RNA sequence: AUCAGAAGAAAAGGUGUUAGUUCAUCUAGACAGCAGGACGGUGGCCAUGGAAGUCGGAAUCCGCUAAGGAGUGUGUAA
RNA sequence: GGCAGUCAAGCGCGACGUUGCUUUCCUAUCAUACCGAAGCAGAAUUCGGUAAGCGUGGGAACUGAUGAAG
C-alpha cells in the first residue's frame, strides 16, 4: 500500500507534543519525557488529537506503528490515569523484611526464607513504592511511567527469586496480583 | 448460509402459524426449552434475520430487534411471571474470612480449591481455608462481579403486538 | 569460589564496600589532610 | 525499447491447399527481426508449421491509440519454468501497452528471474471495470483521495559547500 | 515429591502465588518459540530435531487424513559356510545360521545354512561355500531342505538375511 | 569543482567506504585533505555488524614474534586512517607520499575550528541510505573495543559548540547591519537588472 | 509544510529538455510515473517522472485528467504565474537566468555597480 | 544475513519474506474481540477402593433446540 | 542398521508410518562456574543448555643487549 494510518484522540492531557522528535506527553498528573525513535513513522497533530502514519512502506516498519500507538496510549495512560499496582508477598515460616526508603525508591529486603543476603531493590526513576496497610504482606507501587513500574516489580520478582530447590514444596514468594491504573 | 436459511425458512413457517402472535435473555438454555416445553417454542436464531428474509411489515422490520420469537402455547404469564436467574454482565458483599457458598445462608462449602485459584480476588488459602464487596447496588454490572455472582446466590435477572392472521395489528404496546 | 569477572564476587563486594572499609578510609584521609 | 507488431503469415500453398489459412499475432519485438522470429516459434509450437515450409506476409506497428490516458493491463502470461510449467495473470498500470511489458519482463526478470525465451506472452487486454482489478496495490492507486510524499529524492561536483536540504 | 504424600499435602500447604499464570503464558510463548528454535539451530543436533519435526509433521498429517476420514597373502576376508584351501577363512567369520524369511510366509526366522548351492561370484568362492548376496544355499526346510538367494549383503551388513527362493 | 590547496571535510553524517574513496582519489590528485569529527562517521549495517567484522581483525595476528603481527588500531580516526590505506598504492613511492597528505583527526582541534569545513554530497547518510536503516556508528563503536577517551570529546565537542555559537550570533549579528546597508545603497534596487 | 503529490499540483521540470519551466500535474498513474501539462503550448503534454520533477508548494484546484485547454483554462483564472513570481524561490531561479546572459562588458558593468554601493558603509556607529 | 552475496550434503523446516494459483464464506454483520447461553434421559453397560464427559474398554443411542462432544482438556479420591 | 510384507507424500515405485529375528591448538565437557527439566521434602542423583578460561576427548628468523641518527 502506499498509506497506513492510525490515530487516537488525544485526551485532555497538559501536553501531547512530539517536537523536536521526544515523546514530551505531559497530563495532569504529570510530565513524561521520552525519546521518539522507535521508528521514522509521521507523527501528525490534528486539534484534539494525534495521528500516526506510515506512508508508502511494507509490514516491517507497519507492524511497529501500533507499537508506538500504543506506546503513546499507555503514557497517555499515566499522564490522565496513572498507574498503580500492588504485589502480593507470601511468607510461611520466615516473613521476609521490606523495608522501603529513599521515598521508597530503595527497598531494603532481608530474611527471604531466613536468608542473611541483604536484598536491595532500587526502585525506576519516576515510581514510588510502599508497603500496602490494607492487606497484609502486600506492596503498592504507584508511578507516571508504567514501563517503568512493570519493569520494576518484575524486578522485585527477579530479586527474591527462588533457586536450587524445588518449586513446589517451597511455594511461598514474592508475586504480582494486582496491576492497574491510578485513577 | 444454510444455518441462516435453515432459521429464516422455520420464521416463515411461524408467521404463518395459527394464532397466539408471540413475540418474545440471561436465563440458562433449560428456561427457553421448558418454554418450549409449556407450548404446544424455543427457536430465534439471529436478531432481525427474518427480517432480512420477510423484508405494517415496513414498520415492524424497524422494530425487528433484539431477543424476540414466533409461539403459541400466555398473555397473562408474560406480564406477570417473569423467571429469576442470574444476570449477564442490589449490593451484595464479599464476606471477608472464611466465606461459604450461600453469602451465609448455609447454616459453608469453604473446600474450593480450584475455584479460589480461578477466582484471582485478593484471598488467601491459607492452611487450605480461603481467608480474604461483591457488587454494589445502582452501578454496572461487573464481569468480576458477575463471576461472582455466579458463584454467588444473586438471582438479580427477571427474565407488545399481536400479529394475527385476519387482524394483523403489531400494537405498540 | 569465583573467578576473576565474577559478579556473585563483586555483587556483594559493591554493598560490603558501602559499610565497612569506605567509611574508615574517609576517617583515614581527614586526619591526614589535617596539619 | 519495445515495439508491439502486428505478424500474419501462412504456409506455401500446394495443388492439395491452394489458400492456406492465415494467422494473426500481438506480440512483442524491439526490432523486427525478432518479431518475424519469435512469430515462427509460437505458430510451430501450435499449427504444426514448420520454417521450411510457411512463409511472411506482412508486419506492422500498432501504436497506442490513446497512450496520453492512464489505463490498468491485465497481462496472461504462459511462462516456462524450469520444469517448464506456468500460466500466469498479472495487472500492471500505466498509459501503453508498449511500456506494460517492458515492466511485465522486468519484474518477472527479478522475482522469477526469466530470460527471453523462457517467456511465451499469451494475451493482453485493457482491463477496465474496478471491481475486477484483483490487485490491493493497484487498487490503492485508483482511489480519488490518493496522495502521497516523493520517494527516492536526492533532489558530479563533489565536495558541497552546505548540507543537502533533504527536504 | 510428588502426587502420593504431597499433591493433596500440597492442597492443604497451597501451591505458587503464581503457578497458572506462569504456565499459560509459557504455553502461549511456544508458538513462536518453534520457530527460532528451527531457525537458529545448526548442526547434527538440528536435522534430529528436524527429524521429529518431519516425523510430527508426518504424524500430524496422517491424523489429519483420519479426522478427515473420521469426519466423514592367500587369506579369505569375506564371510564363509563351514592345496585346495589355498585362501584362509576365519572362525568368526564363518557362519551357520542365516535368518531365512520365507517368500509366503513371511517369517524371518534364524535357520541353519544345509548348503551352499552356488555363489554368483565364482566356483572357487562355490568351492569354498562364501557367504555373499545372491548366492544359492541350501537351507533345511524340514521344521518350515530348500533353496534361497540372499537378498542382503552379509559382508556389509554381517549378517545372512537372506530370502526364500521358494 | 574545488582545487583548494587544503580542504577539511567535516564527517559528521558521511560513510566510510565512500568518503574513503572519495577522499583517496583527491589525495592522489594532488590535494591536502584534513578529515575533522571523524568520530562520528558511519557504517552501514546495525552496530554489531561491523563490531564482529573487527573482532575478527582482532583475532588474527602472526604466529612469529607476536609483537610483529598485525596492529590493530583501536581509534576512530585510525578506523577510517586503514580505510584510506588499502585503496592507495602504499607500496609505491607515491601511495607513502600521498597518506602525508591526509590527516584525520577526531573532534576539531582548534587550528581547524576557525575554518571552512565543506561536505561530500555524495557519501552522505541521509542521501545513500534508506530511511530507517541499520547504521553503526564508529567513534560510538570503536570506545566499545578499547578507544578509552569518548567521554572526554564528547565534553570537549559540547564546549566548542557553545562558543562556535557565541561566534555565530556576532556573525549573524553583522550581516544583519548590512542587510539594511544593501538596500540603503538605492543603487542596488535601480541597477538589478544586471541579474543581481 | 510537507508538500505532496496531488492530482493539479504544480511542479517544476529540473532535469530534462523543458528544465525548468513550471508544469502542472494531472493524473497519477504509479508511484514513479505521472500526467503532467503547462499552459505554456512549448512544453507539450507527457508523462514525466518524479526522480527528474520537483515538487512546488503552490496548488491548484482541478478536477481528474482535463484536457489541455481546460489546463490552460484553470491556469489563467487562478493566475499560477505571477503567483509562483511572487515567491522568493521563483526570484532565485529567473535571476539565475539573467546572471547568465550576462556579457563580458555587464559583468565588467556589475563591477562598477559594487563599487558604486561598496562606499554605502557609512552606518550608525 | 550474529562473518548473507558478488557441486558433495538438498530429504526437508521456518508464527521467514515478496509476488501469485486454486478454494470458501463475507453489512442475512468478515476474522477477532468481548457478554451470555453452552440443556435433559444419565452417575448409559462393564470397568473400581475411588471414574458423575475427562483412569479407563465396545458401542457412544437419544427428548430438546441456534447449541451441547456417555464428552475438549484443565480439575477433584470421587 | 539390513532383508521380506502392508500401506500411501505424490509423480510402476513412493516418504514418515505398520508386521516378522538379528609446546600448542581444537569442543564433540572428563570436573570447576551458571542455569533448565525430572517423584527435584533436604541431601544425594539423572537429563539438557551456555561454557575449552583454568584444571583433570582429539591435533602439531625465535629471545636478549649495545648502538648512530630528524
Amino acid at each position: 500500500d502506499i498509506y497506513k494510518d492510525e490515530t487516537l484522540t488525544i485526551p485532555k492531557g497538559v501536553t501531547v507534543d512530539i517536537k523536536a522528535r521526544n515523546v514530551t506527553v505531559t497530563g495532569p498528573r504529570g510530565t513524561l519525557k521520552q525519546n521518539l525513535r522507535h521508528v521514522d513513522i509521521e507523527m501528525k497533530k490534528q486539534g484534539n488529537t494525534i495521528k500516526f502514519i506510515v506512508w508508502h512502506g511494507s509490514r516491517k516498519h507497519n507492524a511497529c506503528i501500533r507499537s508506538v500507538y500504543s506506546i503513546i496510549n499507555n503514557m497517555i495512560i499515566g499522564v490522565t490515569q496513572g498507574f498503580r499496582y500492588k504485589m502480593r508477598l507470601v511468607y510461611a515460616h520466615f516473613p521476609i523484611n521490606i523495608n522501603l526508603t529513599e521515598n521508597g525508591t530503595v527497598v531494603e529486603i532481608r530474611n527471604f526464607l531466613g536468608e542473611r543476603i541483604t536484598r536491595v531493590i532500587k526502585c525506576l526513576p519516576g515510581v514510588t513504592v510502599s508497603i500496602s496497610s490494607a492487606v497484609k504482606d502486600e506492596i503498592i507501587l504507584e508511578g507516571n511511567s508504567l514501563e517503568n513500574v512493570s519493569q520494576s516489580a518484575a524486578n522485585i520478582k527477579q530479586i527474591c527469586n527462588v533457586r536450587n530447590k524445588d518449586i513446589r514444596k517451597f511455594l511461598d514468594g514474592i508475586y504480582v496480583s494486582e496491576r492497574g491504573n491510578i485513577e | 448460509h444454510e444455518g441462516k436459511a435453515a432459521l429464516f425458512s422455520g420464521v416463515q413457517q411461524s408467521l404463518d402459524s395459527f394464532d397466539y402472535m408471540w413475540i418474545f435473555t440471561n436465563m440458562r438454555n433449560t428456561y427457553l426449552k421448558r418454554i418450549r416445553d409449556d407450548w404446544k417454542r424455543i427457536f430465534m436464531g439471529k436478531t432481525k434475520v427474518m427480517a432480512k428474509a420477510l423484508g405494517n411489515v415496513s414498520k415492524l422490520t424497524k422494530l425487528l430487534h433484539g431477543a424476540v420469537g414466533l409461539l403459541f402455547t400466555v398473555i397473562g404469564y408474560f406480564e406477570s411471571f417473569v423467571q429469576n436467574d442470574f444476570a449477564r454482565a442490589f449490593t451484595h458483599v464479599i464476606p471477608a474470612g472464611p466465606v461459604y457458598s450461600r453469602a451465609g445462608q448455609i447454616p459453608l462449602t469453604h473446600t474450593l480449591e480450584p475455584q479460589v485459584r480461578q477466582l484471582g480476588m485478593p484471598t488467601v488459602l491459607k492452611n487450605g481455608v480461603v481467608t480474604l464487596p461483591l457488587c454494589t447496588e445502582g452501578q454496572q454490572l461487573d464481569s468480576r462481579q458477575t463471576r461472582l455472582l455466579k458463584l454467588f446466590g444473586i438471582t438479580a435477572a427477571e427474565f407488545l403486538g399481536y400479529y394475527s392472521k385476519k387482524g394483523a395489528s403489531v400494537e405498540f404496546l | 569460589t569465583s573467578g576473576p569477572r565474577d559478579n556473585n564476587r563483586n555483587k556483594w563486594a559493591k554493598k560490603h564496600l558501602k559499610k565497612g572499609k569506605r567509611a574508615k578510609n574517609s576517617n583515614f584521609s581527614k586526619f591526614l589532610k589535617k596539619k | 525499447a519495445l515495439k508491439e507488431y502486428q505478424v500474419v503469415g501462412r504456409k506455401v500453398p500446394t495443388e492439395h491447399e491452394p489458400v492456406p489459412k492465415l494467422f494473426r499475432m500481438r506480440l512483442f519485438a524491439p526490432n523486427e527481426s525478432v518479431a518475424k522470429s519469435r512469430y515462427w516459434y509460437f505458430l510451430k509450437m501450435i499449427n504444426k508449421v514448420k520454417k521450411a515450409t510457411g512463409e511472411i506476409v506482412a508486419i506492422n506497428e500498432i501504436s497506442e491509440p490513446k497512450p496520453l490516458k492512464a489505463k490498468v493491463f491485465g497481462i496472461w502470461i504462459r511462462y516456462d519454468s524450469r520444469s517448464g510449467t506456468h500460466n500466469m495473470y498479472k495487472e500492471f498500470r500505466d498509459t501503453t501497452r508498449v511500456g506494460a511489458v517492458e515492466a511485465m519482463y522486468a519484474d518477472m526478470a527479478a522475482r522469477h528471474r526469466a530470460r527471453f525465451r523462457s517467456i511465451r506472452i499469451l494475451k493482453v487486454v485493457e482491463v477496465e471495470k474496478k471491481e475486477d482489478v484483483r490487485r490491493n496495490y493497484v487498487k490503492q492507486l485508483l482511489n480519488p483521495h490518493l496522495k502521497f510524499p516523493l520517494p527516492h529524492r536526492r533532489t558530479k561536483k563533489v565536495f558541497a559547500p552546505h548540507r543537502p536540504s533533504t527536504f | 515429591p510428588q502426587n502420593e504424600y504431597i499433591e493433596e499435602s500440597i492442597r492443604k500447604h497451597g501451591r505458587r502465588f503464581d503457578h497458572e499464570e506462569r504456565k499459560r503464558k509459557k504455553a502461549a510463548r511456544e508458538a513462536h518459540d518453534a520457530s527460532l528454535y528451527a531457525q537458529k539451530t545448526r548442526g547434527i543436533k538440528a536435522k534430529l530435531y528436524q527429524e521429529k519435526r518431519r516425523k510430527e509433521k508426518i504424524q500430524m498429517k496422517k491424523t489429519i487424513k483420519q479426522h478427515e476420514e473420521r469426519n466423514a597373502k592367500r587369506m579369505i576376508t569375506k564371510a564363509t559356510f563351514v592345496k585346495y584351501e589355498r585362501f584362509i577363512r576365519p572362525m568368526a567369520l564363518r557362519q551357520k545360521k542365516a535368518n531365512v524369511t520365507h517368500k509366503e510366509l513371511g517369517v524371518t526366522m534364524q535357520l541353519p545354512i544345509i548348503g551352499v548351492k552356488k555363489n554368483p561370484q565364482s566356483p572357487t568362492y562355490t568351492q569354498l561355500g562364501v557367504l555373499t548376496k545372491g548366492t544359492v544355499i541350501e537351507v533345511n526346510v524340514s521344521e518350515l531342505g530348500k533353496y534361497a538367494q540372499i537378498t542382503n549383503n552379509p559382508e556389509l551388513d554381517g549378517c545372512v538375511n537372506a530370502l526364500l527362493l521358494t | 569543482s574545488e582545487f583548494q590547496k587544503v580542504v577539511v571535510i567535516d564527517a559528521k553524517g558521511h560513510l566510510l567506504g565512500r568518503l574513503a574513496s572519495v577522499v583517496a582519489k583527491q589525495l592522489l590528485g594532488g590535494q591536502k585533505v584534513v578529515v575533522v569529527r571523524c568520530e562520528e562517521l558511519n557504517i552501514s549495517g546495525h552496530f554489531f555488524r561491523n563490531k564482529l567484522k573487527y573482532l575478527a581483525y582482532l583475532r588474527k595476528a602472526c604466529r612469529y614474534n607476536p609483537s610483529r603481527g598485525a596492529f590493530h588500531f583501536r581509534a576512530p580516526s585510525r578506523i577510517f586512517q586503514k580505510a584510506v590505506r588499502g585503496m592507495l598504492p602504499h607500496k609505491t613511492a607515491r601511495g607513502q607520499a600521498a597518506l602525508e597528505h591526509l590527516q584525520a583527526v577526531e573532534g576539531i582541534p582548534p587550528p581547524f575550528d576557525k575554518q571552512k569545513r565543506v561536505v561530500v554530497p555524495a557519501a552522505l547518510r541521509v542521501l545513500r541510505l534508506k530511511p530507517g536503516r541499520k547504521y553503526c556508528t564508529v567513534g560510538r563503536l570503536s570506545s566499545e573495543v578499547g578507544w578509552k577517551y569518548n567521554d572526554i570529546v564528547a565534553k570537549l565537542e559540547e564546549r566548542r559548540k557553545v562558543k562556535s555559537a557565541a561566534f555565530y550570533q556576532a556573525k549573524l549579528a553583522k550581516q544583519k547591519k548590512i542587510a539594511s546597508a544593501k538596500e540603503a545603497s538605492p543603487v542596488n534596487q535601480k541597477l538589478s537588472q544586471f541579474g543581481y | 509544510f510537507k508538500r505532496y503529490v496531488e492530482v493539479g499540483r504544480v511542479v517544476l521540470v529540473t532535469k530534462g529538455e523543458y528544465t525548468g519551466k513550471l508544469a502542472v500535474i494531472v493524473d497519477i498513474v504509479d508511484h514513479k510515473r505521472a500526467l503532467i501539462d503547462s499552459p505554456c503550448s512549448e512544453f507539450p503534454r507527457q508523462v514525466i517522472r518524479y526522480g527528474s520533477v520537483v515538487l512546488t508548494h503552490i496548488v491548484m484546484k482541478l478536477p481528474r485528467g482535463a484536457r489541455s485547454g481546460i489546463v490552460a483554462k484553470k491556469w489563467k483564472a487562478q493566475d499560477v504565474c505571477n503567483k509562483w513570481a511572487s515567491s522568493a524561490w521563483a526570484k532565485k531561479l529567473e535571476a539565475k537566468k539573467v546572471r547568465s546572459q550576462l556579457n563580458d562588458f555587464d559583468r565588467f558593468a556589475v563591477m562598477r555597480l559594487k563599487k558604486q554601493r561598496r562606499e554605502q558603509v557609512n552606518v550608525a556607529v
